[PDB]
């Protein structure tokens, strides 16, 4: 959280929280509202979002469900769904939290490593969160999406 | 010793983790290929991350904070209550960052380690006898902590002393 | 923000002579922040050592 | 650590789930408040010396054999260890009310506290009477809102 | 200033500004002209404010004026209402600069064994900065008061 | 590091005098500009490992005798500390667009590059022709905005 | 005590007692019956050493108990003389210990924090020990005097 | 560390009082016996590899099962191991004889020794002979001036 | 650093002889005015925060440039900072006094003081004011005994 | 000196000297002229010092001057005695400046690896060196004796 960020400068540093920590928690106090409402309409619509993202990626890049493709299987396409959904999950939780740290512990620490281990083509993965990205967009408005693309982009660049 | 090894040698023992596991500390890794920083100057980077309070502050007492600084810069365990309660009031009251350079700075530091070895565990009477308030004390904790060196212990800092 | 860099012999005649190689010690030119000059030029006169010199680039 | 918005998001993560209504209806609740909790922190900040010397005024007069010789709190390292304690407590006593949460008094404060109270002989019960003349000192100041973490600390020490 | 200390943090890490940095960042830009606005008006009355501020410490603390007193004597007094102008003129570096940065590095870096050993009484200086706070909050709105007040109440509790 | 904000505060502190109307009206100025240099900011690192493979490209075909054996760009290492480089430079020159001041490039990265560079028989005419195919992208990319922190870059070196 | 300091020193360096701190041992073991006979006049006159200590320093800052002042009130007049009375013996210690280290553990280690919180001006505590260091000044012979002015100068250095 | 003045003034100070006649008397009393334990630490000082090589053959000659193959005492470096514990205790009961207290070896010796020995597998037992072999050693040049703190040493062990 | 007595033996130990009856007179004379030596340094050490308080008023009513905005004395840590350098400057002729030679002021304050000084700007003309100033307000005290370092100081940074 | 190494530890912890320490220099001061009388005996006795004590430890030792011997020939026998010479004059060193470091400064620091080195017999150094501690001791009194003999015994403890 930006909260849980500033207080553990403050620990840190074993000093109250300072005026410009101050202003930072009243900041993301007052966008509480703005952020509840972008996490609302994201949860709201994560089926579509999900599946429209899985369209994108599999129509870009047919190899992955193809035979000898990472994805290929009901199963492993499964997982590939799911992963484009806790990523979405993650983005939510960003959104409303402030900052990337629920992103951080839940899901971008040791990804890159993971997808290493199993093959996993991360452009592929950064295709279908890109796809995601716009299916969101889609739904939110021009302020609202600046706000999603921001985590949408911090992802993005965590995976590369 | 080349760059790469004490690169490796001063995560493992300054953030016990391995470098890929970490957001390495890009710019201090090249200063300290470019011989402008000292292997200190590295180590005292590494406990002014952030991500050394994520992992050794966050979630712990000043007992276990001022334990983790004594393992990690000096090879060894607090031994005596004067000397883990300083370091605890130094945590508390200045800060981490303080503290720790107050760890780097310490005779014991330069004795032991210089400006160019990453600190590591002595086991011998002759780490201890001279430095520390209670030298078998401070022998038996690092030795415990050396024994079971994966585990980050969750015995209260008080009792063992 | 600024950094001064220290160029400092230390001889090592207090201590005892040692067959580890030891001439990175002695003979150094050092990058440090301004809040530790302080503290390691006093190192520095404590040990014997000479500045032999401090420049600051800006 | 942990703030109100990262204890709701772990719960949901942990059930696998997005926000539902109810978290949603949590989290607004938690923006609601922010506001009078930063307030209130702001006003603990700014008087913290003068909140320290009254508490520890209250403290030293409801026990005055702590300052005696033979007491806890007789020397002046003792005494400065003392209202150094009650800094600690006041200070991440605003950090949890800036949180929303108590998991940073559970674990930065609570957790080792009794263990080094024990071994150094530090009187318990006496420590306890000082948290709560804090708690009345700050209730004087900023009303009710700091009145649980203090109680956290004061059941956690006890 | 807050710009300072958002990219001074993420090139600590080597990277690229976080989603939280860019929001900290942005709300400083949009909270500028408040302060310009809040620092024109400090600025402005400056003599007014260190005025009234040294009469209401010298009616509060009259023996910094008595003989023997720290203050006493017209250079004495004079280069005191100068500290208090100093402290005035570094709040309104704060108000502008975001952070408390240039208070430090200007003014509160050394003020401790400054006045330890030049008799200068805490206390004293305390009670002038929040005359000078007060006397600020006289010619500021509720909002811009308490905006000016962060700064003071930080160069106070710096004090103690 | 110094911003714009702190470089006006430190000219009228030299002065030892509060802000004047022409003080207050640079500073305007730079709140003015903040949230496009903000949005140039993003935009680039969202882009950056985009930004970064066509910058090295464009280093490499007009010169490609760097990457032949007997180049400073010959081998995995060198061509990797070479792209850590440029990376470098977009990642301050993304710093100092959100500063709005050259200080940081001159502090962190211009200091001591020259003597580097000449100590390690790093080319620095083509790291200046580097700077300069990664100014041409991150124009293309976000428009003049950025220009000037790469123009400082590859004066400081050349 | 002079005795635990060589030893901490032979200690340090893992060796016996050198012949420096067997000669530091043996001139304070001769010592000790003057330190002795300084010690016990001391300890015999100190009810009137503090309380003519404790008029000269009000006469000197009258501010000190005026409404307002630090000792104020009868308690806090009481609380003063007391501190004067700590100092007094915790120097007659020193004399008997033939170093400081008793001084600083039992007085000195946080009084800083201690004065500077309770807001005590540290001033008029060197001024009330100076005139403690006179008045034993008065009591004992000049070599005594001597002897015991190192301590008084000791308080007095470690509180400013 | 302690030595018995700093004893006595903390005896008083947790009295909280000036030193009395009974407290002078005591610590003339210290001063009294001061040049004899001077005396014999100095004596002990300057026979200390006669006294260290006397003491370990006197406890090898009693346990000789120590220096056989499997014994604690069988290697060259748990020889000198053996050799330089014995060396700490004669050091440490020398500070203890010039300080007048014990209270040296309690903390510097004696706490955590029982731990150390019996993590390591030393024989505790066999550690207190060559304390009374060392102290029998010492008694035969200085008396029984360090009998006390051998003693003490030896009582700690067991 | 060295002492008269480490020098003279230092002097001796070079031609490889023993003490001469000049060198034994050498050290006769440092032992005679060792207890003058001892009295001054004393004497300072009881008054250094005086001693510093006027030489400080001293430097800064003869340079008030310094203390004005943009002199090299204007800001509360650049004043503390040159306070410090005259308490420096003060404990080191102390320390000289006692020793009776002035090798500790040079290998511990005057060596690299020229380089550091002209790095940050310090100006050294103002600088050997100050120590003038001190030496004047030590030699009110204890007259002319210490008036030898203060100009080994000046003279090593003029 | 003991004044270096009172300085040095003032200087450890940025203080002036403290009443231990000054007692400590008071104490050298007061010693000076028995020290100077001591040094000056054994200085103006230096060649009967040396020839009696390197003809008690060859008496004793007559493998040493055996042939084969580290001392065999008149070369090396002379640079055995010129040995002698250097430590006594280290002894009178030490008894000068009434602390040891002249004597570990010059020869003792390095003198273990450089008699490794020259396969020189320790253990007939120490008893050249207990002869020369008879040797002198009957020109000294008692009590000068003893105050040389710590030196001596010093220098003994220090080659083994
Ligand atoms: C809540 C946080 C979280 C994340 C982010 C996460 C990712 C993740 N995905 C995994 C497997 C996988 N992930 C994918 C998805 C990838 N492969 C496809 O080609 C696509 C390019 C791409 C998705 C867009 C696939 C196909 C697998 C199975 C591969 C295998 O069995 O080796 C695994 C290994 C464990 C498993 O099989 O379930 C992890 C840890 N796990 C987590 O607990
Ligand atoms: C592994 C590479 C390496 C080298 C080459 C090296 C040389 C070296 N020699 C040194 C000292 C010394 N070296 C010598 C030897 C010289 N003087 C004599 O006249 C001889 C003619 C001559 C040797 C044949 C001496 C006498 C000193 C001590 C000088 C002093 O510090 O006062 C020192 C200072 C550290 C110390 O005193 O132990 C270094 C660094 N160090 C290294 O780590
Ligand atoms: C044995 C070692 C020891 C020392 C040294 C010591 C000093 C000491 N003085 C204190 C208060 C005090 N100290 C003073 C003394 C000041 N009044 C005037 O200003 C004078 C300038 C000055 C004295 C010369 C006074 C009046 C108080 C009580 C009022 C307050 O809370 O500030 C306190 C806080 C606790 C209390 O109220 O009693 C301590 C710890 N305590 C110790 O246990
Ligand atoms: C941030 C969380 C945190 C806490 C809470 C904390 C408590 C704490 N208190 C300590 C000592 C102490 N604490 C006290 C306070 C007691 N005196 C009694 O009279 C009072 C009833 C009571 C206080 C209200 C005292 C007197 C000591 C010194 C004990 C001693 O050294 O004998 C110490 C040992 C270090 C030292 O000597 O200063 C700790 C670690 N430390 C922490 O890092
Ligand atoms: C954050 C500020 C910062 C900068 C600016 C920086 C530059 C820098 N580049 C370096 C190496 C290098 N830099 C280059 C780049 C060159 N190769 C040529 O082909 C190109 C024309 C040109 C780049 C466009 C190369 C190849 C090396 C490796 C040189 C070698 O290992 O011999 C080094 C030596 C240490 C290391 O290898 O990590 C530094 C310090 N370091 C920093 O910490
Ligand atoms: C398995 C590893 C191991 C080794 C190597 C070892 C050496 C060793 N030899 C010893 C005694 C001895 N060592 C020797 C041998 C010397 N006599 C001549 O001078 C020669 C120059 C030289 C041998 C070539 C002698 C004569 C003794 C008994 C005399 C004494 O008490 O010192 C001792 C002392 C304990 C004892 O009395 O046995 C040890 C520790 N001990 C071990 O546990
Ligand atoms: C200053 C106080 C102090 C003491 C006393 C002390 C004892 C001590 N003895 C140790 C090992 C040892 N100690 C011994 C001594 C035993 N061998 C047996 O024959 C004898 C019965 C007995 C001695 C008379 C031995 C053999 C070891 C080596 C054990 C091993 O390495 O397995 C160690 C482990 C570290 C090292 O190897 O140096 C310590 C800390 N440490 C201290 O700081
Ligand atoms: C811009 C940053 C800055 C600050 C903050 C600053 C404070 C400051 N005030 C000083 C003196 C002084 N300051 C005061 C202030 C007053 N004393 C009274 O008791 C009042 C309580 C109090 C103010 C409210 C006085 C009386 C002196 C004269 C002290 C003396 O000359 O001994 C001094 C020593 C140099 C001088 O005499 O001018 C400094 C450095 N200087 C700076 O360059
Ligand atoms: C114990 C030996 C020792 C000495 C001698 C010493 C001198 C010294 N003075 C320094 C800075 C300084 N020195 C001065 C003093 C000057 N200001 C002018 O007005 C005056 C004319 C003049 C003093 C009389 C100032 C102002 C600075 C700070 C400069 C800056 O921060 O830019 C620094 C740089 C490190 C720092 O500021 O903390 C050193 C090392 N340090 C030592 O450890
Ligand atoms: C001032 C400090 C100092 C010391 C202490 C010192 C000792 C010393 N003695 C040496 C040689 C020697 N030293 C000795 C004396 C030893 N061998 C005999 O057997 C005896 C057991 C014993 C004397 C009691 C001998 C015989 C040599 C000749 C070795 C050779 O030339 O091969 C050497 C090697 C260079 C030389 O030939 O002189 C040194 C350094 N030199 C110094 O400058």
């Amino acid at each position: 959280s930006a909260i849980t960020k500033a207080i553990l400068n403050a620990d840190a540093e074993a000093r109250y929280l300072s005026p410009g920590e101050i202003d930072v928690v009243r900041g993301y106090l007052a966008s509480g509202e703005r952020r509840v409402r972008v996490a609302r309409v994201l949860s709201d619509n994560a089926l579509r979002i999900v599946r429209g993202a899985g369209d994108t990626m599999f129509q870009k890049r047919p190899d992955l469900v193809a035979p000898g493709g990472n994805a290929y299987g009901e199963v492993r396409t499964a997982k590939c769904l799911r992963d484009l959904d806790y990523f979405l999950r993650l983005v939510t939780y960003g959104v409303l939290a402030g900052d990337t740290s629920p992103i951080d512990e839940i899901g971008l620490i040791g990804i890159k490593e993971t997808y290493s281990l199993l093959e996993v083509p991360v452009p592929g993965v950064i295709d279908g969160i890109k796809a995601a990205k716009q299916q969101a967009a889609a739904l939110l408005s021009s302020e609202d999406a600046a706000e999603a693309s921001f985590y949408f982009d911090y992802v993005i660049s965590a995976m590369s | 010793a080349s760059v790469d090894q004490i690169l490796r040698a001063s995560y493992r023992q300054i953030l016990e983790k391995e470098p890929q596991e970490l957001q390495r500390l890009s710019v201090a890794e090249s200063q300290l290929r470019n011989g402008e920083i000292s292997v200190k100057e590295f180590i005292r980077a590494l406990g002014y991350s952030e991500i050394y309070a994520k992992f050794f502050l966050a979630r712990w007492y000043n007992g276990k904070v001022a334990e983790f600084n004594f393992k990690h810069f000096l090879g060894r365990q607090p031994a005596s209550a004067t000397e883990l309660g300083s370091h605890i009031t130094l945590i508390g009251t200045k800060g981490l960052k303080v503290a720790i350079d107050t760890l780097l700075a310490s005779q014991e530091y330069q004795d032991n380690f210089g400006d160019d070895t990453v600190p590591y565990y002595r086991l011998q009477a002759e780490r201890y006898v001279g430095t520390t308030d209670a030298p078998s004390r401070a022998y038996v904790l690092a030795r415990s902590r050396v024994q079971t060196a994966l585990n980050k212990p969750t015995v209260p800092s008080y009792s063992l002393v | 923000a600024r950094t001064i860099s220290i160029t400092a012999c230390v001889p090592r005649r207090t201590k005892s002579v040692g067959a580890s190689r030891e001439i990175q010690n002695v003979y150094f030119t050092k990058r440090i922040s301004f809040d530790q000059f302080t503290p390691e030029y006093q190192r520095i006169h404590r040990q014997g050592g000479t500045i032999l010199n401090v420049q600051c680039m800006g | 650590m942990l703030d109100a918005v990262t204890k709701i998001i772990n719960r949901t993560d942990a059930e696998g789930r997005y926000f539902a209504s109810k978290d949603f209806d949590e989290v607004t609740r938690f923006f609601a408040t922010g506001e009078a909790r930063l307030r209130a922190a702001s006003t603990i900040s700014a008087n913290a010396a003068s909140i320290l010397r009254e508490s520890a005024a209250a403290l030293f007069t409801e026990q005055p054999d702590l300052l005696r010789p033979g007491g806890n709190a007789y020397t002046s390292r003792r005494y400065a260890a003392c209202v150094r304690d009650m800094e600690y407590f006041l200070r991440y006593a605003t950090y949890a009310l800036v949180a929303g949460d108590t998991s940073v008094i559970d674990e930065r404060v609570l957790n080792g506290l009794k263990e080094t109270y024990m071994s150094l002989g530090v009187p318990i019960p006496s420590t306890v009477a000082g948290v709560t003349a804090m708690k009345g000192v700050v209730a004087s100041m900023i009303g009710s809102e700091a009145n649980v973490y203090f109680d956290h600390i004061a059941k956690g020490l006890s």
